[PDB]
């Protein structure tokens, strides 16, 4: 995850680079700072990046859950019993299972 | 800062003329101040801060990364002993409980460059030579010789740029 | 580092005069520190660092890739003995313990390019030659002889620029 | 590497001369090492690597695509009999179990062209006759000759980037 | 490869002096590495390989167009009979059987323009002369006679460019 | 193909002497080859293909669009009756039956331009110019006289590219 | 077809000479084929078609739109009575019936330009003109006379285009 992209066309320094690189952080962070105003000077740039994989593309809820019902399924017993439900529910499908099964 | 002064200025170029002229060393202070100014750096002693403290932040930045110590250090008003903290080689502070909240006020002693770097004295005399050799227009000919300058970055030329910046976040 | 000095840029180029002019030694230093300070080095002899350590990391990344050993590393006020990590081929480390949260403290001697490579050295001497002769403008036409110059990345002209990129992260 | 030496140098060009200017041995040997760094290759003996192993992965790749063979290998500090890997043509090894989680060391011993292609030769020349003469510069006239020189691709010219890109992965 | 050789690049051009000049014959010999590299084939006798096997697939293909024959193969350490495959025009393999999963091993002999075509013979003989005339400029001015060259694509000329990306995948 | 030869080069520019220069027979044989190989042909007596069987199709379309005739057709390891097919006037073949899946190798015997048009004469015609005067620069200059030469479409000329692309499937 | 030939070509430019020299006489061949060709048109007496059949349609597109008579049709190897279809001005086929699916055979005889228009006269005539007269260039300065050439529009130039599109698609 990535929070600020910064551009620049120059060799900056790298230890102070990476020494503003946390001091950034740290500041902006509103959990541990106290500064949302930033002021780019000497040229550097900010790119608008985007976010290439997100983890909403990931919809894995209904496999498993077809997964899980197909397992049950196999063996018999009935998805209430596992879960639990009514009393309709309870006890017709108490008998079912062990009659059947 | 003081980066060249007459006997560097000397060293750069050749000269043996008995003694620089009376523009020359206008130029040569000017320049001296306006690197240690672009470079982020300012001349003085000791400098009182106001860091600001939250809690579950053990992790303060001192304004100059070239502080040699702290003097002292004052937290909502009460004095802090030395043992609590330790300045690592950079600004970088570290403290060892956990600060509580509100401001807090720190005097250090700053030290920069100590052994001077030849870059930026190399900067400050090209800069001293494009001041004293009109080099600050677009292009030039005087005759026969033509002479086609560089592009500029923030007003200095292109190789003073670079320096700098290398250097630019002290 | 010290890259050139007197010998590497007579055999360069091709000098038979007595000595180098007065101006040309500064230059000289003047390249072999900013060369130095470009390909992201330090001139120290040892060097102390804060790599914060997270649970279930056992890979930290040393500050200088040319890290020949460490000498000593402390976790939150802790030594650690010398058989719990050892220093690979380039500045990673690995933990063989699951290294608790905090901050690190670790002490390591720089060693950078005892065999100095002559991609460095040539650089060095362009730049050295850049600077006396001011081949920095984007043209100039000495009567009939007219030269136009290369393009500049960040100052630097190409050849030196694709060197240095080719050694800029030590 | 060694690429073309005062041998092949002569050869490439006419020179009668009894031998070559001092300035030409630098070029030649800065070329010889600028050319084996931009193909990826690095000159030693054995590397020492860290391959991530994660299971139901049985093809790891070294470094060095000319790898000749593998001295040892080494997962999570047990090591590994020599009939549990084949290194192929390619760098790529296989492993016939399942290797589990944790670390890889392994030792190979590199070695890159034996028989030495002639176009790095040609391109290694070239590059010699670049710096040699001065042909770095965006366009030149000595009187009524007049030359406009090559776009460059990160720095080198267009004929010795192709050559290279056609040998950049080694 | 062998594409060129002296008595070819004599009767592309006309020379009548008794023999090539000694920077020649390297120019023709990386010249014939070049085209033969940048065509995508590899001077070699056999190959091995590796082609993954995934079930339901009776199509695989080898690297090489030109494949003669194929001299072994083995799935999963176990040989594969003549008679479950058989080489067609291309590099193209077709499986009778079904293959199981995991990997494959295939050892051919590779046979590349045994009539060598005079379009790659002429792409060479104009390299070799792009060469060694310094035609690799934008433009050129000696007195009265001006020459403004061709765009490149890649580095190489235009008209090689297309012979080459004729026959650009073998 | 056999486009030009000396006759009908002669024919074309008209020239008085004995002979054709050596180079001149290479360029000739070299135009054929790069025409007939722009074109999409290839020059064969026959040639064996894959064309896949997928049911309910009907309608297959051979490599060649001037087949002469179909010696043999099999699918699946089965030969098919030469009444169960018949080759129109193009390379298209159509299957009375419904062909089963899996796949299918004809072999047919090509016959390519037996009456050779004039269009591929004139383009190869003016290609042997072009390579035999180095008309392939984008300007030129002798003294008085300048010519400033067409657009290159893929490297070849545009007339040269029209009357190929009028011809180029076969 | 036959557009020119040399008493045309003649009254086109006027010429006192008494014979048109042998490389004129191939140009003119080579422009007759050219023109015929770009115009869509294909010189056959008979032209076999497979035209796919839909049921609910009954306007079928014949592929030559000078098609003088058909004599005879094949619907699914079934022969259809000269009272059932009727060709109109255009290739334009209109069927009485509901035709069955499956295919199509039509033979026809192609007939094109029985009285020849003077605007592809005069495009073949100006095309002969452009190939002799080397007017492929985009400029050409012959002493104090300058002449600078039209754009092109698919090579061809903007007039014998115009032409051309005017009957490009017979």
């Amino acid at each position: 995850v990535i929070g600020l992209i910064l551009e620049t066309d120059e060799i900056l320094n790298k230890k102070l680079r990476e020494r503003k690189q946390e001091e950034l952080q740290l500041d902006y962070n509103p959990s541990t700072g106290q500064s949302s105003v930033l002021i780019l000077d000497g040229g550097m740039k900010a790119k608008p990046y985007s976010q290439i994989s997100s983890f909403k593309d990931l919809d894995f809820k209904e496999d498993i859950e077809g997964f899980n019902k197909s397992i049950c399924l196999a063996f018999g017993v009935p998805q209430v019993l596992l879960d639990g439900g009514n009393n309709a529910n309870i006890r017709p499908n108490i008998e079912l299972f062990y009659y059947m099964t | 800062m003081q980066i060249i002064t007459a006997e560097d200025y000397r060293l750069y170029g050749g000269l043996k003329r008995p003694e620089l002229e009376s523009g020359v060393e206008v130029m040569i202070t000017a320049a001296n101040a306006l690197i240690t100014s672009l470079l982020g750096m300012d001349d003085a002693d000791a400098v009182d801060q106001l860091i600001t403290t939250k809690p579950t932040r053990k992790k303060y930045f001192l304004s100059s990364p070239s502080a040699t110590s702290v003097t002292k250090m004052t937290i909502n008003d009460k004095e802090i002993d030395p043992e609590q903290y330790k300045l690592y080689s950079d600004g970088v502070i570290l403290l060892k409980f956990n600060p509580p909240e509100g401001y807090m006020d720190v005097e250090y002693t700053q030290g920069g460059f100590n052994p001077m770097p030849e870059d930026l004295k190399l900067a400050a005399c090209m800069l001293v030579d494009h001041w004293h050799k009109q080099d600050y227009r677009q292009a030039r000919t005087i005759g026969g010789e033509t002479v086609t300058f560089n592009n500029t970055k923030s007003g200095i030329p292109e190789h003073i740029r670079t320096i700098i910046e290398v250097y630019r976040r002290v």
